[PDB]
């Protein structure tokens, strides 16, 4: 990641930070219609469409990006605790990181297109591919 | 695959209100940005060395275009995409070797392209249509490999 | 998919060979130990928690011998693999919903176990045609996803 | 991320590629060529016919790479940091590539050393070359 990755990341994070469960929110449920297959991680939650697990599963989900973006110099300390978790414990497979950070990138380009530029867009997904290699380790 | 009633009315109805030739240019311009090693196919194209280049860079607008254009000739007949995609997966596979990683990639580009164009009216139910889509002309366009 | 006169003789004269047992159980307990995540497809195995328990389950390596059992269907009839692999497809796409990209994975690990049995006889023309076989029964056995 | 185990045993099985780097990268790369014949495509100022002294010479060099990567395993990006400007900058090798190479290699040490490549052994070699590919298309 470059110095001109982190602050174009952390550019976008401005706009994104006041808005953690509406955006986790809308994450989760574009990748649950959109890749259906991926549901099958969450047979404990609602998924019905506004359900309460849901807003608040995409609410840490986001916090826990905005961290990664405050301590971006070092991510893999930051989210230390999320690799056992998803990697151990729930045997996410690698592919579905790719899929949550396309509706991530999705939601971002829905409320903040200008923002997304084609630059910032390549640093976000730098960003993202990183979080998840950190994720499945 | 078989479509449904409603992706069939998402998809045309979308389609209608796509700038081909402003979604096109950007949707190739990302693609040389975000995943720069797909510069490597494009060299006749003159100028990529910056993003400022290939979004300015008159063959990727031109040639972004016919890209979105293609993927039109899909939503005007789609039980027929695999027949209307062949001779273009001759030229991919065989001619250009381009890994269908590659089109996958394209495909997610051009979601976010859509989103960027449409905001809230691309719907979650919209984009798993579209996403569809994409996924079926990537398959389409990887026949020949097999 | 076209097969050579060589390639038809280097995947049926190596396939005489091989023992289904003993390759088919490494192949599907290398893909639990490199590829760990593949192991929540196999709670029902039971004990999965090293790869000594891995390699020594009996249900790991019962299973093992079917999956190779039916790389030998491939094997016996090329040119008829797509329907060969139909009702399998069904199960792994329809019903488990495996991801594709996971075919991909346990071919290279078979071409790694035919190349330890093997040692220098796996020529590089051999690997190649193998190589072909495997991805040609991965296509196959995701048609039901397209 | 490397563990303390999968260190031990990528340099284990290392000190038997050691000594054969020439042998063993000319092999993976004719491997990879006729595997995966798209790949000559990065090699168009190559003479790609088998045996030749190119090939030898090339294949030498990427292994002997991959030897000092190892030796300086905690810091691999810094080892390969020239490599990566080459491969992901100047040579836009496509990122499907890295995997293909990588898959040539693991062929080469079990038809030499299956012994040696045991099923963790496999698993912390392939975690070293993924990691290796990361670098070399990190730009
Ligand atoms: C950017 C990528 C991701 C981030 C930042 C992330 C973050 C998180 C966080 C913060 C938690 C809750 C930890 C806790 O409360 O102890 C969590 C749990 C979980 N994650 Fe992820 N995650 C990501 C990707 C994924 C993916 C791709 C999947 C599967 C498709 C997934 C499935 C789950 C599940 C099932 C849980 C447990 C939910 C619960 O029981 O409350 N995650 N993740
Ligand atoms: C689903 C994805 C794609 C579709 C629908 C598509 C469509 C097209 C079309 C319509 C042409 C027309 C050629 C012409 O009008 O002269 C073309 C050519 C071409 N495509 Fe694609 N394409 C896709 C993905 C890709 C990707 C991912 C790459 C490379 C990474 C690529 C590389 C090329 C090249 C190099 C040409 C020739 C351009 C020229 O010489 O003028 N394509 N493609
Ligand atoms: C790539 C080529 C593959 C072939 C040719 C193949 C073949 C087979 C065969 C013959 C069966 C026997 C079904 C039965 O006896 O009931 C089976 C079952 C199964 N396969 Fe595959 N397989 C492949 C890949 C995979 C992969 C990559 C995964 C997971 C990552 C997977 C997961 C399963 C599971 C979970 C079962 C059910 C086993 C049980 O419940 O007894 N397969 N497959
Ligand atoms: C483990 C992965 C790899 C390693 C360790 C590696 C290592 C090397 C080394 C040491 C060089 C010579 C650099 C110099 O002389 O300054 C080189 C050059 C080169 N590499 Fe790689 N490489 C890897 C992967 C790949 C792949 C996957 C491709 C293409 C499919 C590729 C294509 C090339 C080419 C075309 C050159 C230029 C050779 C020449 O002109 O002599 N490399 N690599």
């Amino acid at each position: 990641l470059s110095a001109a990755d982190k602050n174009n990341v952390k550019g976008i994070f401005t706009k994104i930070a006041g808005h953690a469960e509406e955006y986790g929110a809308e994450t989760l449920e574009r990748m649950f219609i959109t890749y259906p297959p991926t549901k099958t991680y969450f047979p404990h939650f609602d998924l019905s469409h506004g359900s309460a697990q849901i807003k608040g599963h995409g609410k840490k989900v986001v916090a826990a990006l905005i961290e990664a973006a405050n301590h971006i110099d070092d991510i893999a300390g930051t989210l230390s605790k999320l690799s056992d978790l998803h990697a151990h414990k729930l045997r996410v497979d690698p592919v579905n990181f790719k899929l949550l950070g396309q509706c991530f990138l999705v939601v971002v380009a829905i409320h903040h297109p200008a923002a997304l530029t084609p630059e910032v867009h390549a640093s976000l997904d730098k960003f993202l591919c990183a979080v998840g290699t950190v994720l499945t380790a | 695959v078989h479509w449904s009633a409603e992706e069939k009315q998402l998809i045309t109805g979308l389609w209608g209100k796509v700038n081909v030739a402003d979604c096109g240019a950007e949707a190739l311009a990302r693609l040389l940005i975000v995943y720069p090693w797909t510069q490597r196919f494009f060299a006749s194209f003159g100028n990529l060395s910056s993003p400022t280049a290939i979004l300015g860079n008159p063959m990727v607008r031109a040639h972004g275009k016919k890209v979105l254009t293609s993927f039109g000739d899909a939503v005007k007949n789609l039980d027929n995409i695999k027949n209307t995609f062949s001779q273009l997966s001759e030229l991919h596979c065989d001619k250009l070797h381009v890994d269908p990683e590659n089109f996958r990639l394209l495909g997610d580009i051009l979601i976010i392209v859509l989103a960027a164009h449409f905001s809230k009216d691309f719907t979650p139910e919209c984009q798993a249509a579209w996403q569809k889509l994409v996924r079926v002309v990537a398959h389409a366009l990887a026949r020949k490999y097999h």
